[PDB]
């Protein structure tokens, strides 16, 4: 396959965790359901 | 009785709509004042926290204790810290009450002011008993617990007065009014086409007599005929409120004849 | 029963010394909390 | 987050009226200006208290520690 780099993830994208997550879940993650998400960590 | 006289409209466990005639605007003031800011009352002033799980800050927490009225009939037979002659509190001068509670159950778990619980011996004396209006006997809603949070504390109930801090009111508002027809010419009424037409006409015009068309101003008229309305917040009787209210101005000028005396 | 040190998820009272890095017990978080202490506070109820 | 104990303006207490005023909201299907007039919150200090209130602890309360 080949590893190379790492790419930092956008918040909300589709490939964040956050993306697919119910409002529980994300209470169980510390993720305020209101943070919209447009941002980088 | 010669004098100052009430004539009262209302009266409930909450509120004392009444008439004050034959007196000077300066002392329906200065009781409207007295009401306000100088009636003893008890109520907690000092929070020491065990345990606070809660989604709150305990300053937060500490801040509503202090809102919380508590029974303050017999304040008087109770003394200020600050001149009791202990090391801080004592039953002679102060009531402790403790709070404790679980998040047990699922479901939100709320804590009210009954749940709070007298410690100390209140020698006989109606204080402290956190006051109880609503129609389930819970109280003012403190805090809110989640399964697992939990919730120790220990108060501190002290007689204080509302100038040091607005959570020792007995009073909650004053209603206050003279001359409800404008005829002492108090005040000039704002108007776009008609003063009378665009201002609403009061309770009290009804207690009173429009003046008439023709009549030349009357330039004698003092302000005497208050209407006032005092409603209470619990910790204290109602007719108390006022009652001390007198009382407290009363005893403040006879610390004044006592002054000159002593001077 | 003491305890230094709180786990950032499994609540679980963790507790140890030097060397011993940053993990709680099956829960790897290396996060951790500093509990509370005993001295009790005193608040003014203003 | 919570109820205030009081009315920020006249003293009033009114952190021991949320529920009530919820229920008479849901189970009573009132509206607020007839449910707070019910209440006793008589004049718009107190009115604006409860009716402007924002619940916030009961989505604290959702999260697990
Ligand atoms: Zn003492
Ligand atoms: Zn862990
Ligand atoms: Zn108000």
């Amino acid at each position: 396959k080949v590893f190379i780099g790492r790419l930092p993830i956008m918040l909300r994208s589709k490939n964040c965790y956050l993306s697919e997550a119910t409002e529980s879940d994300l209470y169980k993650l510390k993720e305020c359901p209101f943070d919209m998400g447009g941002y980088f960590i | 009785e010669e004098g100052p006289q009430v004539k009262i409209r209302e009266a409930s466990k909450d509120n004392v709509d009444f008439i004050l005639s034959n007196v000077d605007l300066a002392m329906a003031n200065s009781l409207r004042r007295v009401m306000i800011a100088e009636i003893p009352t008890l109520a907690i002033d000092s929070v020491e926290v065990e345990t606070n799980t809660t989604v709150l800050a305990d300053e937060f927490i500490a801040h509503r204790l202090g809102l919380i009225p508590l029974q303050s009939m017999d304040i008087e037979q109770l003394e200020y810290s600050r001149d009791c002659f202990c090391e801080d509190h004592c039953d002679k001068c102060s009531v402790v009450l403790t709070l404790q509670a679980f998040g047990e159950s699922e479901s939100t778990t709320n804590v009210y002011s009954k749940d709070l619980v007298i410690v100390s011996n209140l020698m006989g004396r109606n204080i402290g008993h956190p006051i109880i209006q609503d129609k389930e006997g819970n109280g003012v809603l403190i805090c809110k617990l989640r399964k697992g949070q939990e919730l120790k504390l220990t108060c501190v109930a002290k007689k204080g007065i509302a100038k040091e801090h607005a959570k020792w009111g007995p009073a909650a508002a004053i209603e206050f009014e003279y001359d409800p027809w404008n005829k002492l010419k108090h005040t000039d009424y704002w108007y776009e086409q008609d003063s009378a037409k665009e201002w609403p006409q009061s309770k009290n015009c009804e207690y009173e007599d429009p003046p008439n068309e023709g009549d030349p101003f009357d330039y004698k008229a003092q302000a005497d005929t208050f209407y006032m309305n005092v409603e209470s917040v619990g910790s204290i009787p109602v007719d108390q409120v006022v009652v001390r209210g007198i009382d407290t101005l009363q005893k403040k000028v006879a610390s004044i004849l006592l002054a000159l005396t002593q001077m | 029963a003491t305890l230094k040190y709180i786990c950032a998820e499994c609540s679980s009272k963790l507790s140890l010394s030097r060397t011993d890095a940053v993990r709680c017990k099956d829960c790897g978080h290396r996060i951790l909390l500093k509990a509370r202490t005993k001295r009790l506070v005193q608040f003014e109820a203003r | 987050m919570i109820v205030p104990v009081r009315c920020f303006s006249c003293g009033k207490v009114v952190g021991d009226k949320w529920e009530s005023y919820l229920n008479l909201l849901q189970e009573d299907e009132l509206d607020e200006g007839t449910a707070l007039s019910r209440l006793g919150l008589k004049r718009y200090c107190c009115r604006r208290m409860i009716l402007t209130h924002v619940d916030l602890i009961e989505k604290f309360l959702r999260y697990n520690p």
